[PDB]
């Protein structure tokens, strides 16, 4: 039986809380990083300097800890979630290290990503898999639990697939793409001052309402 | 109080005054160009064509989830961040301790271009992965859908059966009990050990306790949230050596311990 | 230009010494609800003079974030949980074109891999759910299927369908009346004049089905709802 | 998917001071350090580089001589740290920097013996 | 120099010595590889007395699911030689 | 209507009082 | 060098400034207020001679932050007192301005490892990257290591320029090569750090959480007098000198 409660809330005026606790569990937003306002970030989430998360992405640190690297992006409704343990064996947090780029749509479990990374929109990593530096994933890929990319080569496909190793020049324009955006990224951090007037608003509300 | 906290009462009036007036002026050198954030007109829970949903108590909906129309969700169950439940046009219906985590569409048809429409069918103790497309299909009891997987009408997904993430599942595909489907379009690839089918059942149990911890965090008030944020900083770190010669033991505070059945021990 | 950007500059400063001096007074009186973390979520949010313009009868789901410059024309709908980003360039959707539930239309946020091309929809499209649209341009009349990517360059012609989970590489185009789908996006099937009778069954009934729910979202918000949150205990 | 991580995991054992031993995991081509401090066995806060410039033996290991053939010789720097950091000033000849052991496939079925942890928070 | 491990040769030595002391084991079926029940003839009881001289004589105590996986001269020798706490 | 921290209102008279005083201090010097 | 090392980091940087003004007001008041041989003074110089010397090599054999700044405190006391040993007004005068110049770069420097001790900075190595994870920073820290090596217009020349002044003057030569070799040693193991946080590219990074407000503030205050004092040095100069006659008239 499906037995509703009358005080369930549908409507909070608050809307949904960026920044979820979890006991103890804060997430860690660095004073310069870039975070969208309806990103929700809960539990061991660390958000570290230059980094930038945008517009429907979800970061849930409830099984294990997730972080960003320096000038690393997650990019539009990207997934990051993690699982308590790893099939491989080895520690299954999800660490995305410095100047990688998280393409749009991507979804991340307990994926470990080297420095300097290209992840293509709507990409998959799932438990325990690993993306070695300096490589790049095509749109679209899948990569298994537990499966790698090597470093220095292109990859995808649905399961990915080993396409082509890159040039030097190729691995060199990686981190000028995290830098872009994350210079991107600042033109939306200077919208924002550090407080917002709805509570203006939700007064008004208020009095009108005695 | 008294005289004292009167006049300081007006002076921070007349302070809140000028404040206000110098935001307008700096918005108005802005040019009137920057939109000005308001209340937020989000609706968790909303009827449409006078259908409303029916949630069970003890379902954790998400506030920044969109549940529509006539959709049922059983006890137990948990609608995660960014998930829609759009049952608009048909039923959407949600079985007991079953998850549907983050980014989630369901959908319904009204009419299908071929055979006969239906709703959209998810049962008990079903797992759907994150950002997953469900759209008027029907999903039994104990099934697993991975994460980014996208199921089209007429998909039937049984007992114990396993779509892979990722998968595109085309029109009126069945994937039979026990096996794990997978790739675009979806194929047969293995049987499931029963090793998987613990793991399935052990999914949809870990995802309940996870829906309490955050139905808890998310319904608490201003006043609470204050409380707990004051309580968070004082307990982040510790000089146990200095409560040693002070002769005291801090305690951790309740309300800051989270449920043994959700820590990773 | 610069002046503008220096002027909204100046105001940001302006504005914030204000905003700051309220909550000084706020804080002589005893009020602390300032504090309170409130979501800070535009469904229309402007980066400086680029703003989104919507048409008066384009729903936009107030879930949905449409930033920079995008165009939305009329009878077009945007669905819950879509993001449309139109800063490094524009983002253009004809009339009677619905983006539905999740679905992402965005540019390059960089030109390091090329100049940034626009996104272009056209009239009486349909987009399906957590469909990805990059910098690519779609004609009047034609079916993008749910959970597709289009990327840099695409052109989907006229009466042109995209299957459900098709990878259109960068540059593919899609001939009128051809179904293509998989990943890589290769032919599949030529259309037929019923698929075209029901792609445009289906816009029509979309800007419907939109136009009822552009009109649930307008209700006043219960003040018993507001009231049940400030009490909670 | 043709390349896995279980390619690159070396299998180990780690033998704590009290004597009772864990099987442990690493990637070839990472240290043995970070092999240890996956599971916690050597605190990664107390060596957070793999550099011998950042090193004052926190990452010392003792190894049995039918491994220490199939690791590289001690260079002078280790030795010397080595040296310096024991409680004796007397180098230990089973003793290595954890820091620079790298692990390969050769090295599979190795056991190491984890000392007792030196104090290295400076205040 | 100061070590940490007692040479593998001269745990070999050792351990052969302390099997073939042990009554019941004739110093003849006595090799490096040897295995206690198999072809030691040495039954649960003796099996467990072997493992236990194996402590007194290197002055260590080995962790009971060590003491199982020593069946044969190889298994203590490759425990012995590897354990820092023999001596 | 009234501000009813009466130690927070104290605080405030200090504040006021220092302010005050740096000024005359200032200008009588 | 172990007392510093193993004192809490706020102890340590009391104890590199504070005590060293009371006990030199201390040593100029009993001695150069009072009267004997130039005993004593070659007690100082050659004091001064080998703290030089021992501060610069051990200060170059040492990996770790604080290790390095306390054996650089030795090598400056060497510095500075061989301005007491000459005994003349101007002697004490550069040592006032020695003493001065030395308290204010060593709260520059303590000031940023007190904010880098936050992520529980302890060797040099850990500044690998600072240039790209806090540029800022990374330049506050390079204009105090140049200003310690004497490089000019940084205030630290001051001291370099009395050192060799003094010594070309008092008629030593021995004097002057031990100054130049410690100088070109002192350089070296000062721009290593320089090198570190700009040149190398280290495969881990620390990331350091940003100062508090105090810091930032007394940082920029002092990087502004490191990098401007030469500038308008006259009050500097004027008060030093108005002490060193204060002591005998
Ligand atoms: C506690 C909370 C629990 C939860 O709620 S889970 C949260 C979200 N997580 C998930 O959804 C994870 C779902 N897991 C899976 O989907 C996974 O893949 C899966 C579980 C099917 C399969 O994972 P496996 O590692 O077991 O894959 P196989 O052993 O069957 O490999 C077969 C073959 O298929 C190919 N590969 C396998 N997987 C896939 C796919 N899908 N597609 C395409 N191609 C593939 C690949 O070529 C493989 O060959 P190799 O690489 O040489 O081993
Ligand atoms: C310092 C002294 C203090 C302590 C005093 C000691 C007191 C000891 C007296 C009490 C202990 C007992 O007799 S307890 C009685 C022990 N007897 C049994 O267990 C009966 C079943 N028999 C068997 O299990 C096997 O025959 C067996 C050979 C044992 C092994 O098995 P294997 O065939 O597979 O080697
Ligand atoms: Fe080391
Ligand atoms: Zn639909």
């Amino acid at each position: 039986q499906v037995t509703p409660s009358p005080d369930r809330v549908k409507w909070d005026y608050r809307g949904q809380r960026q920044i979820i606790p979890l006991g103890q569990w804060l997430p860690k937003v660095a004073v310069d990083a870039y975070v969208a306002p309806n990103v929700v970030l809960a539990g061991q989430v660390t958000v570290w300097d230059g980094s930038s998360v945008w517009n429907g992405a979800v970061l849930r640190g409830d099984l294990n800890k997730i972080t960003v690297g320096f000038c690393s992006n997650v990019q539009e409704r990207c997934v990051v979630h993690a699982a308590w343990s790893s099939p491989t064996g080895l520690p299954a947090q999800t660490l995305i290290d410095r100047y990688v780029t998280v393409g749009a749509y991507s979804l991340l479990r307990s994926c470990t990503i080297e420095p300097e990374c290209i992840i293509g929109q709507h990409s998959i990593l799932m438990e325990g898999s690993l993306v070695e530096t300096r490589s790049i994933l095509e749109a679209g890929s899948v990569l298994p639990p537990g499966r790698r990319i090597p470093s220095g080569e292109l990859w995808g496909g649905n399961p990915a697939r080993f396409i082509r190793t890159l040039t030097n020049e190729e691995t060199l324009e990686i981190p000028k793409l995290a830098v872009a955006i994350n210079h991107l990224s600042g033109d939306y951090f200077s919208e924002f001052l550090p407080y917002s007037t709805i509570y203006l608003e939700v007064e008004k509300f208020k009095k009108s309402l005695g | 109080m008294g005289t004292l906290g009167r006049a300081i009462y007006t002076v921070g009036n007349w302070i809140r005054g000028t404040g206000q007036a110098l935001d307008r002026v700096g918005s108005l050198l802005q040019g009137s160009h920057r939109i000005e954030e308001h209340l937020s007109r989000h609706r968790t829970l909303m009827n449409v064509f006078d259908k409303s949903p029916l949630v069970d108590k003890d379902v954790f909906v998400a506030p920044s989830a969109s549940v529509i129309g006539d959709v049922q969700i059983g006890k137990g169950s948990s609608i995660w961040y960014g998930c829609v439940l759009r049952g608009d046009v048909n039923n959407i219906s949600v079985g007991s301790g079953t998850n549907i985590q983050d980014n989630t569409l369901v959908h319904v048809a009204k009419t299908n271009i071929s055979g006969k429409v239906l709703p959209t069918l998810i049962g008990d103790n079903v797992t759907v992965g994150h950002s997953a497309v469900i759209h008027g299909c029907t999903v039994e009891d104990d099934a697993f859908v991975g994460m980014g997987a996208t199921l089209l009408d007429g998909v039937v997904v049984e007992k114990h059966a396993m779509v892979a993430a990722g998968s595109l599942v085309k029109q009126n595909t069945r994937i039979p009990s026990g096996e794990v489907w997978g790739g675009n379009p979806a194929k047969f690839m293995r049987k499931l050990t029963d090793e998987e089918i613990v793991y399935i059942s052990q999914s949809a149990k870990n995802y309940i306790n996870l829906a309490q911890i955050h139905a808890s965090e998310n319904s608490k008030s201003f006043e609470q949230i204050e409380v707990e944020r004051a309580l968070r900083k004082k307990y982040a770190r510790k000089d146990e050596d200095y409560d040693s010669m002070l002769g005291i033991t801090r305690e951790t505070p309740p309300e800051l311990i989270l449920p043994d059945n959700v820590l990773p021990g | 230009g610069t002046l503008g950007r220096a002027f909204y500059s100046v105001g940001f400063w302006i504005r914030e010494t204000g905003q700051a001096l309220d909550r000084l007074g706020c804080r002589l009186q005893g009020k602390n609800y300032f504090r309170e973390q409130l979501s800070r979520h535009r469904t229309l949010m402007n980066v400086f003079d680029k703003a989104p313009i919507v048409d008066k009868e384009a729903f936009v789901a107030p879930s949905a974030s449409v930033i920079g410059d995008v165009h939305i024309g009329r009878g077009s709908s945007i669905w819950y949980g879509c993001v449309l980003r139109g800063d490094v360039n524009t983002v253009s959707v004809g009339s009677g074109t619905n983006i539905q539930d999740n679905s992402l239309v965005h540019v390059a946020k960089s030109n390091l891999s090329g100049k940034v091309h626009p996104t272009i929809i056209g009239d009486n499209v349909t987009i399906g759910h957590s469909a990805v649209l990059h910098g690519c341009t779609v004609e009047d009349e034609t079916f993008i299927g749910m959970g597709a990517t289009l990327l840099d360059g695409v052109v989907v012609e006229k009466h042109g369908m995209v299957a459900a989970g098709a990878l259109v590489r960068q540059n593919t185009r899609i001939p009128s009346g051809e179904v293509w789908g998989g990943n890589p996006a290769r032919f599949l099937r030529k259309l037929t004049d019923e698929e075209i009778a029901f792609i445009s069954q289906s816009a029509t009934n979309y800007s419907n089905l939109a136009q009822a729910h552009a009109a649930e979202n307008a209700k006043p918000l219960n003040v018993i709802e507001f009231e049940k949150v400030l009490r909670k205990k | 998917g043709s390349k896995k991580v279980s390619d690159r995991i070396v299998k180990l054992s780690a033998i704590d001071p009290d004597g009772y031993k864990q099987d442990i995991i690493g990637l070839s081509g990472q240290t043995l350090l970070r092999a240890l401090t996956h599971t916690g066995l050597i605190d990664p806060a107390s060596h957070r580089l793999d550099d011998i410039e950042a090193c004052s033996a926190e990452c010392e290991v003792q190894i049995a001589e039918e491994w220490l053939e199939k690791l590289p010789p001690r260079t002078y720097d280790e030795e010397y740290v080595l040296k310096r950091s024991s409680r004796s000033r007397i180098l230990n000849k089973h003793s290595r920097l954890g820091c620079q052991v790298v692990l390969t496939q050769e090295l599979q079925g190795m056991v190491v013996a984890v000392p007792e942890a030196k104090p290295w928070d400076i205040p | 120099v100061r070590g940490s491990f007692l040479d593998k040769s001269e745990v070999t030595d050792r351990v052969l010595s302390v099997v073939k002391n042990f009554q019941k084991v004739d110093p003849s079926k006595v090799t490096p590889k040897a295995n206690f029940q198999n072809d030691l003839g040495l039954d649960s009881l003796d099996s467990v007395e072997v493992v236990m001289a194996l402590e007194e004589e290197f002055g260590f105590e080995i962790p009971d699911n060590e003491a199982d996986k020593i069946q044969s001269i190889d298994l203590a020798v490759d425990f012995i030689a590897s354990h820092p706490q023999a001596k | 209507k009234v501000s009813e921290d009466k130690n927070r209102n104290y605080a405030v008279v200090a504040g006021v009082v220092a302010i005050v005083g740096s000024i005359g201090w200032y200008l009588k010097a | 060098p172990d007392i510093y090392e193993g004192s809490p980091t706020p102890v340590t940087a009391f104890l590199s400034i504070a005590p060293k003004i009371s006990i030199f007001a201390n040593i100029l008041r009993v001695f150069i207020y009072g009267s004997y041989g130039a005993t004593l003074q070659q007690i100082f110089f050659f004091c001064s001679i080998a703290s030089m010397i021992l501060g610069a090599l051990a200060a170059m054999a040492q990996t770790k932050v604080k290790r390095l700044l306390a054996y650089s405190s030795i090598g400056h006391v060497g510095y500075i007192c061989i301005g007491f040993s000459c005994g003349t007004i101007e002697g004490i005068q550069s040592l006032l301005i020695g003493i001065f110049i030395y308290a204010l770069m060593t709260m520059d420097a303590f000031a940023i490892v007190l904010a880098l001790r936050q992520t529980r900075v302890k060797y040099i190595a850990d500044l690998g990257a600072l240039a790209k994870t806090n540029p800022i920073l990374a330049i506050t820290f390079s204009i105090t290591m140049f200003s310690y090596a004497g490089i000019p217009p940084l205030a630290g020349f001051c001291s370099k320029f009395y050192l060799f002044f003094a010594a070309l003057g008092c008629g030593a030569y021995f004097l002057a090569l031990v100054g130049v070799v410690t100088s070109v040693i002192g350089c070296f193991y000062y721009i290593r750090l320089v090198k570190r946080m700009f040149f190398d590219t280290p495969r881990t990074w620390i990331l350091y959480e940003p100062m508090d407000r105090n810091k930032s503030l007394l940082l920029a205050m002092t990087s502004f007098f490191i990098t401007l004092f030469l500038l308008y040095p006259s009050p500097l100069f004027s008060v030093t000198h108005q002490m060193a006659l204060s002591l005998y008239l």
